[PDB]
């Protein structure tokens, strides 16, 4: 995250930190006890699936507080319409192979119904993206959690206003001056919206050329257009071998 | 009400009916209020809530 501040711990209770070999690979968002979600391109160069960990209750990567939880990862899925080393379709459901257990460090993000979503989430202005990322471009990750608030933008405005190809699966927020994005390291990351006194899933961190790149917005999954696809999933049964694809829509 | 206009009222989510009728629902781990409208946690960690900061202003 460039431009942010530290998230008080425990102010960004439902935030991931995903690990492969112990190394940072992506953030992610809790939604319930077994689920995360995250952005499709964070797995696109995993060999060992058994080598993926999800932290739930992190905050500073330096020491161990004991409110961390760290989970295996039983299943990774992801839409038949991504292609890996694209844009368009940037998410992954991801279960963990036991619950998290829910505490003052550990809450999940609410999954928004569609029509909520779209009728009224979209139409709040700013909305909060964290992670552990890059500090600034071509910089060093950070230790402690951060967070930045952005706005969003009407794609239409995004286009004008940039000097890409934003589809109806994603949405820009953030500006144009290069002074405050999300970057490497926090991909797959929530992008949470407030409305009367609860926090939503309306996004995830995607894409951006670059970081806080003059004349460019962060590009975020338009969670929204995955709802009723998350749901059916997380009704269904595991299936044996870590990655699935599954049929978008 | 409808639920395109001011989210029909509802503090969470809001479904349209036939007529000049609407009903507000809440997420999991809450519950709605005889006002039609406001959602209550029913659980001690409900989503998109943050402990530290309800206890704060608790
Ligand atoms: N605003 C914004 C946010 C996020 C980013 N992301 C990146 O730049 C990036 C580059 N490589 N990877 C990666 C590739 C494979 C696995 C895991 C990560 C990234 O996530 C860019 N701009
Ligand atoms: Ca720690
Ligand atoms: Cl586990
Ligand atoms: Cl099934
Ligand atoms: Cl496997």
């Amino acid at each position: 995250i460039v431009g942010g501040k530290v998230c008080p711990k425990g102010e960004c209770p439902w935030q991931v930190l995903l690990l492969v070999n112990g190394a940072q690979l992506c953030g992610g968002t809790l939604i319930n006890t077994i689920w995360v979600v995250s952005a499709a391109h964070c797995f696109d160069k995993i060999k060992n699936w058994r080598n993926l960990i999800a932290v739930l209750g992190e905050h500073d990567l330096s020491e161990h507080d004991g409110d961390e939880q760290s989970r295996r990862v039983a299943q990774v899925i992801i839409p038949s319409t991504y292609v890996p080393g694209t844009t368009n379709h940037d998410i992954a459901l991801l279960r963990l192979h036991q619950p998290v257990v829910l505490t003052d460090h550990v809450v999940p993000l609410c999954l928004p119904e569609r029509t909520f979503s779209e009728r009224t989430l979209a139409f709040v202005r700013f909305s909060l993206v964290s992670g552990w990322g890059q500090l600034l471009d071509r910089g060093a990750t950070a230790l402690e959690l951060m967070v930045l608030n952005v706005p969003r933008l009407m794609t239409q405005d995004c286009l004008q206003q940039s000097r890409p190809n934003i589809t109806e699966y994603m949405f820009c927020a953030g500006y144009s001056d290069g002074s405050k994005d999300s970057c490497k390291g926090d991909s797959g990351g929530p992008h949470a919206t407030h409305y009367r006194g609860t926090w939503y899933l309306t996004g995830i961190v995607s894409w951006g050329q670059g970081c806080a790149t003059v004349g460019h917005f962060g590009v975020y999954t338009r969670v929204s257009q995955y709802i009723e696809w998350l749901q059916k999933l997380m009704r269904s049964e595991p299936r044996p071998g870590v990655l699935l694809r599954a049929p978008f829509p | 009400l409808i639920c395109v206009n001011e989210n029909g009222g509802c503090e969470q989510y809001c479904s349209d009916h036939t007529g000049t009728k609407r009903s507000c629902r809440c997420h999991e781990g809450y519950s709605l209020l005889a006002d039609g409208v406001s959602c209550t946690p029913t659980v001690e960690y409900p989503c998109g809530k943050i402990p530290i900061l309800e206890k704060r202003n608790a």
